[PDB]
């Protein structure tokens, strides 16, 4: 791919769900539209 | 990991993201018998 524009943000462990493509809510609505049809590879590593 | 990811569909996705219902109807044509198929209405058989 042409660029990566890899991505870096911290949740709580109830967002997990909310950073997925096509969801709506508060979450996601008011930060990371996250638009669907992106290719994406969104890891999510524990952090506490 | 585990292999199977679950997709809740939802109706507030958009169009690429709805369910969509499939059948596949797979079958050869040149296999020389035949046991099925043809909404035809036979005549007699000439025979010359």
């Amino acid at each position: 791919f042409t660029n990566v524009y890899a991505d870096s943000f911290v949740i709580k462990g109830n967002e997990v769900s909310q950073i997925a493509p096509g969801q709506t809510g508060n979450i996601a609505d008011y930060n990371y539209k996250l638009p669907d049809d992106f290719t994406g590879c969104v890891i999510a590593w524990n952090s506490n | 990991y585990f292999p199977l990811q679950s997709y809740g569909f939802r109706p507030t996705y958009g169009v690429g993201h709805q369910p969509y219902r499939v059948v596949v109807l797979s079958f050869e044509l040149l296999h020389a018998p035949a046991t099925v198929c043809g909404p035809k209405k036979s005549t007699n058989l000439v025979k010359n």
